[PDB]
């Protein structure tokens, strides 16, 4: 996914 | 945003504190009431994907709703990447994940939405977050139209009113059901002006 | 809007917060009486018909005139189109729904706008909106000029206002009523006053 | 017509 | 408005909604105090006739002093065009109607405005409006200056404020009577002043 | 005249 | 009032309606104490005659001080005659009626404050007009300073607070007097820490 | 006088 | 802030009071939900260390959470030092107390922001600022995501916005403890549905 | 203040009506708490000394602290003079009374401000009004450190709160004694955390 | 002194 | 350290 539960919008992955 | 200058040249401006204030008090004010969506699409003209997760972001509260959101969009950037199979100094081509910003800088951003001819990130990632808003709406719309009837003595304007305000909820994501849910009295007068009639005749029509 | 830039160019401008809250205001404390109307032509001065249906869109509730004014805005768009029957990289001609924005995108509204000679679709799109708000108006206005008569022991000042206030709203889509439906004591003393007397003249006759 | 009940204002057809 | 750009030069402006809050506010609360009319003139400095309109039209109400409004202007057009007896793509000369905006386009009056030598349609259009404005004040003016007396334990302070206002509203369109309508203890010590004391002195004298 | 009772400021005529 | 623009050059603006309003607001809330006056100056910055008449009307009440000060001008108005004893196309030399505005026209004004070297007209007028306010704030001063003693129970502090307050509305037009009001625990204190104390020495000293 | 009671700030003369 | 002007050059400019008063109002409001932490990066966009500064000093109270705030900046500065081991007229290299504003003054700051390349120590500080703020979110948080269960009348939706919005303060610095955590009869509803519905599907499942 | 254009020139402009209220209003609400003092730096960006003295004398009430502040700029002016020993159309060296902008006009503070190089009597200025605010916030400072102990059943929290706001205010112009002044059950649990620990940990140990 | 007591900050001497 | 307790943001040290 790009966005996972709990994690702000535009959060950088990895 | 990006906007116009003197020189007639796209150039980045700092979301203002007009804009981010706005859009946190009509959240707080309306919630997901249908008009919130036009009202999110107006504050975020010319928003890059920085300033559209800005908003989003500053959102207190309403979580089930932004997680929802984070669904349909987490949807729509898979498409993304299914349609679109992706040099020193070179610009590269934007993923599900630029466009929603996450794996793109904000100067990223400005290139590719400043570009000849431009890739609008922002206009494609809004497409994304109006249609997740649209299924939040419907969601949390709480009436179905064949339950709005109109009273004995409610007036015929006020029925009308709820009849129209409860379709635009549900149909987020006619004529003869009006006249079919319209009390007796009207019903009659309804019956007796008969099918043709437009919205204004017919609420002319129950007016007395 | 599209306004004027230090070049003296026409270039688009995002529709402002300021803007955009005026208007949810004014529709909620002023519902439809007629100086809405005004308001709503004043705060959309430049408007693309996107921005004016940006407008229209945020407004919550109401839902029974906002359908009534898309059957007026279809009856004008039907007429645009019996009126005007409608290559790369050309413009092409606007037809009822791209006056409306539907078909349209902004950069077509733009381009027909800023044109040498322009097509002022955000004009023509604000004149149907404009025609429809008036019959609004129209529909919803309370009271009939016949049923306005000065009581017994209202000031002639406050009838006069009531007066001219069905009026305007009476007939959003004289002389002699106003004396005949003053009260026995001033309608004397307009009577001795005579015809040809200002409105100001009869207000300083029936003011002691 | 132009526009339906129960959609936006500006709202694309078909 | 028309207004400077950085180029020097007269360019139209819409109407902010600042400008046009602002005056439905100030008639809101205000409704015809003397000092609501250099408020209007300052609100619509650089006003197009158009602008004028659009400012009296958003007013809800007061439509007594609005017809009012509407028989002046009458009267001053009609003395317009007594006074001024009136070609393709060649500027015509304004008539009345022209001046009052019912004839004229936006760009006729920005024509008009913006010409080497300029018509200024805007404030000939404005001092007609005021002349207007100033009855209505007058017309509304409570109080004649003859009641206006000082209290048996109002302090003089007091006694001038409620005078001198009684008097702005009454010559919209002095210093023996301040002093005889003083009240006995006051009226002694001003007269053993004596005639040519200035207003400050006179309050010195009463102050104790 | 150019304007009439109950009609806008600005209305225009005919 | 008039400003710089991108050119350098200085043009004439449109009084704001933030400044309109912020004018006629201070003046509701804080009548004619002392801190309205550098207020009002800084509202009134760049300001022609014609800006600086306009905030004054637009004050509704306080007329006794609107009239004192209509005798203050008069009184610089006539000096300036009196000191300054006064062709086609060429400026004419500003009379005490044309800085106060009544005499002059605006583009008059303009091309007197942006002349080289300029006439600042509205700089003068300003100053007359302080003049003034200095003398009302000095008349509606309510107490001498001799009449400001320290409580029995009452903190050094808000006596200090006490005492400069009526000094500045009593001078608008010490340290021994300070520690003579104070009462008598403090005076004592006050005393043994002797002459040459600083103020926030004195307040330390009777903290406690 | 330039400015004379109950007129306006800036009033004209005559 | 250091912004773009009509010359397409970065200059700085003052930190206007909408911002200001912004950054004061949401904190006092909003104290240390993670929504403030956007909101502040959203209204120090373009900010030099100074302007950064500026708006944590303007914070009244909330001392605990400051000086946390400090611990974290010193650890971020010291560890910019050990990673970055540091002539007439050249810029010098930003340490870590130049970076957070101590030793450098407003000038070398904008110096380092606008070089080319640039040395972006106002992005720099507020990664620091924010990675401190999110500590401070984590430490203030009430609730464990554990504690977070479904009341047995509690709609459905209400819950899930309790979830999520505890998982958000939680993780400052799910699917199926969502199910678990809810109530029997929703509970027995979503397992019917089984794994691999999404959160819509969930909610409307529960909603009835 | 002076500010940058489009020529990137340094050119004078009014004090904003914005900047004059929230300075006022800051005043109003948080009278000398240490918060109002970057405020009052961060509202006056770019001031004059004339700029300055306006801040300045807007506020009402305040006067002892308003004449402490007078002294220390008395005192700093002092020491100017004395550090700095002071022709036709040429530019003069400014002495104290110059740079607290008794004796210079706004003219010549300009020319001072945007020399080559430049002499900021702006700048200097604000640093002795800045120097004063410190004394005066010490000054009003109620409560010694010492006096800062948690209670019974105070949450350690909102005791870290009110020691580092007392902190504040008493040093304007600590690890040990933070576990000194804590109640009992924290002190015995940070006693067995030891020294060394954060903030952050030392409340993470005393939460439960 | 620059500044006297009573007296506004800015306020020319003499 | 950059920043002591007690201390405002941007405390020049020394
Ligand atoms: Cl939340
Ligand atoms: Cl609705
Ligand atoms: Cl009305
Ligand atoms: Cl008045
Ligand atoms: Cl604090
Ligand atoms: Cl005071």
């Amino acid at each position: 996914p790009v966005l996972f539960p709990g994690q702000p919008f535009g959060q950088p992955p990895l | 945003p990006i906007v116009q200058n003197l020189q007639g040249q796209m150039v980045h401006q700092c979301i203002s504190p007009r804009t981010l204030n706005a859009w946190v008090k009509v959240v707080e004010e309306k919630a997901f009431s249908p008009e919130v969506i036009p009202m999110f699409s107006a504050l975020s003209c010319g928003a890059t994907p920085q300033d559209l997760n800005t908003m989003l972001n500053t959102v207190g509260g309403h979580q089930a709703a932004m997680q929802m959101l984070k669904e349909t969009i987490n949807e729509e950037a898979a498409e993304w990447d299914r349609l679109h199979p992706v040099a020193p100094g070179q610009m590269r081509e934007p993923r599900g994940s630029d466009i929603a910003g996450t794996t793109s800088t904000l100067q990223e951003q400005i290139g590719w939405m400043t570009h000849n001819p431009p890739i609008p990130v922002g206009e494609i990632y809004k497409r994304w977050i109006i249609l997740g808003l649209n299924k939040i709406v419907r969601m949390y719309s709480p009436t179905s139209i064949l339950d709005i009837r109109q009273g004995p003595k409610e007036p015929f304007r006020d029925y009308v009113d709820r009849f129209y305000k409860t379709l635009r909820a549900e149909q987020a994501s006619t004529e003869t059901l009006l006249v079919q849910n319209a009390n007796p009295d009207c019903k009659t007068i309804l019956k007796a002006l008969g099918p043709g009639a437009t919205l204004e005749e017919m609420m002319t029509a129950c007016q007395g």
